[PDB]
């Protein structure tokens, strides 16, 4: 029964071409919530689930103003980036940011997140405790002496363990029809011969949420790695999310193999086969 | 660092010739974001395709859904064309309707 | 940390101008407020240059490497007042700084109601209280900002909307305690351990994240440790 | 509810 809001946002500087484009995202679980894009027209945090749109002007302006108020500072991360690092104006340079927070059923804090990454590579994170960091590099271990002395780990936890909390149990509330409703998978098997001799067999989940599932092969009852091919989990574009995992065999020996599907909304795991 | 992007082409919804459904191409696992995607029909550029806002996963590297309304056919070929610059040439991906 | 300088003296029609330097102000707006005495703050330019509806054109501002400037042209003498600068320490995470403060002397159904201000023994604990009204109270961060008898403005306290995320000046940790009754749109601050260098009012303020600035000002409520 | 980020590197 648990859940999680993460927030995602990416600055991609390009010097003389105008200001970094910036852009955030929030979801809830795995269900895209707002976006902010530096370089749309509204220049304003934008709805993206038909529950936020309940949210009246005032949530519109202050989360407007805090994530606007965070692509300043970003701007300025990625000039004090490209000093530590000794780099020109020339390249275009990816200051990437994440934070957000975990909670169980009943509401209590699980776990925290306040992290950086410049240019694919890791940067500072705050650690499991909210009280510490980790750095990278000897550019990201001068942030960490910077931000230990100005004890800035305790207000970020402050932020954490109260506004990501309050926020995320409100929207898991006016959004529960379905932030907190699972969705099954429908599943089926298909066929496809390859030669006189083997044959494909593919096993499909399809329209199930949350995005977590397991599908694993079987042959006789045991389990089966060899010859198998599993796809990584897709967005479908309408909430739901979809998989399918494969494994060639000898034409004749279908019967043998099984396929298991293990999801939160399931009851139990499901076992197929393929039934022409 | 610099990471290659992987690639499905697929529909909403299982594929009925002559009803329309949605084809989507995914493209995850790299960095940096710059990236381009067309979804194509009998090899031309589709013009009125959208993406979603641009995300990210544990790992930093990045994801996108490029889709466009469309009714598959029993003739019609689609597949989704990108290019990135971890490639050398236009990576392309041929849609099968039952993948 | 925001440095003023203590007092510009002009006369009538000439133009003032008040400057703040700091370091985050490169990567932060500046706010004003202009204090005349037996009245609390009011903003006069947000985001280094814009002016809130109502406010004379005569105000401007910018702010420009590490430094701010309110400028009065043709100051007039009903702009007699103290002028504080504001704006956020960017070396921390949830820290409002207010200037060192100007005197500037010329010479030829929204509302925020505080409470529990009063005498009390040093040593001595007070709760003091603010009724909101004609605004949705639980959207925006509420702070207590603080004023010493003749000295400069001192952000306290502040509070998130739903409550959950409280932060202190350095000052007050660990003695004040701020929290909230949002169905009472009510805010609250628990004082405990009182010394002489809380003798200060306290004014309610409202902080709009859409501005960056204190938009919202009470009457305060004074409170004195003594005896 | 978005974190108004202030702190510099």
């Amino acid at each position: 029964g648990s859940h999680s809001m993460r927030y995602f946002s990416t600055s991609v500087s390009r010097p003389g071409r105008g200001e970094p484009r910036f852009i955030a995202v929030g979801y809830v679980d795995d269900t895209q919530f707002v976006r902010f894009d530096s370089d749309a027209a509204s220049q304003r945090m934008e709805p993206r689930a038909p529950w936020i749109e309940q949210e009246g002007p005032e949530y519109w302006d202050e989360e407007t103003g805090k994530v606007k108020a965070h692509s300043q500072t970003d701007r300025e991360n990625l000039r004090i980036a490209l000093r530590y690092y000794n780099q020109s104006e020339a390249g275009s340079h990816t200051l990437q940011m994440m934070f957000g927070c975990d909670v169980g059923s009943d509401g209590r804090f699980l776990r925290g997140y306040h992290q950086y990454a410049y240019d694919g590579k890791d940067y500072i994170a705050l650690k499991e405790d909210l009280r510490s960091w980790t750095a990278a590099d000897m550019a990201a271990q001068i942030t960490k002496r910077k931000w230990e002395a100005a004890h800035v780990a305790e207000q970020q936890r402050a932020y954490l363990e109260g506004t990501c909390v309050d926020g995320l149990r409100r929207y898991l509330e006016n959004g529960k029809e379905t932030l907190q409703r699972t969705d099954p998978p429908k599943t089926h098997m298909t066929h496809h011969p390859i030669s006189d001799h083997e044959a494909t067999l593919r096993c499909w989940a399809l329209g199930f949420y949350p995005a977590e599932i397991t599908l694993t092969w079987q042959r006789d009852g045991e389990d089966q790695t060899q010859d198998t091919e599993l796809v990584e989990t897709r967005p479908a574009g309408d909430g739901t999310f979809q998989k399918w995992a494969a494994v060639v065999v000898p034409s004749g020996e279908e019967q043998r193999y099984t396929c298991h599907v293990q999801h939160e909304g399931l009851p139990k795991p499901l076992t197929l086969r393929w039934e022409p | 660092i610099q990471r290659t992007p992987k690639i499905q082409v697929y529909s909403r919804h299982p594929a009925e010739n002559g009803k329309s459904n949605f084809l989507n191409c995914y493209v995850s696992g790299f960095h940096p974001s710059d990236i381009e995607v067309d979804l194509l029909k009998n090899g031309e550029r589709i013009e009125k395709v959208e993406h979603s806002d641009l995300s990210f996963s544990k790992d930093w590297s990045f994801y996108l859904l490029y889709y466009t309304e469309f009714t598959p056919t029993e003739k019609d070929e689609y597949a989704c064309r990108v290019n990135h610059v971890t490639l050398s040439q236009p990576k392309i991906v041929k849609w099968d309707r039952d993948m | 940390v925001l440095t003023q300088p203590p007092s510009v003296s002009v006369s009538p029609g000439q133009t003032a101008s008040i400057t703040c330097s700091g370091d985050s102000l490169g990567n932060k707006y500046a706010c004003w407020y202009q204090q005349k005495p037996g009245q609390s703050p009011v903003l006069v330019i947000y985001q280094d240059s814009k002016r809130p509806s109502g406010i004379p054109e005569r105000f401007s501002g910018s702010n420009s490497g590490n430094t701010a400037t309110l400028t009065i042209s043709g100051t007039q003498a009903m702009d007699e007042a103290d002028y504080y600068c504001q704006a956020w320490d960017s070396s921390r995470g949830y820290t409002v700084v207010f200037g060192t403060g100007t005197k500037v002397t010329v010479s030829s159904e929204v509302q925020l109601l505080e409470s529990g201000g009063g005498l009390v023994q040093p040593g001595g604990s007070l709760r003091l209280s603010c009724a909101a009204s004609g605004f949705t109270f639980d959207s925006y961060a509420m702070s207590w900002v603080r004023q010493a008898p003749g000295k400069g403005l001192e952000w306290v306290s502040a509070i998130s909307g739903y409550g959950g995320s409280t932060y202190y000046a350095d000052s007050v940790k660990g003695r004040f305690t701020i929290s909230r009754d949002n169905s009472k749109n009510t805010l609250y601050l628990q004082m405990n351990s009182l010394r002489a260098e809380d003798t200060a009012v306290y004014y309610c303020a409202k902080y709009t994240y859409f501005l960056d600035a204190f938009d919202i000002w009470g009457q305060g409520t004074m409170v004195t440790v003594s005896s | 509810q978005y974190n108004p980020i202030r702190t510099t590197f």
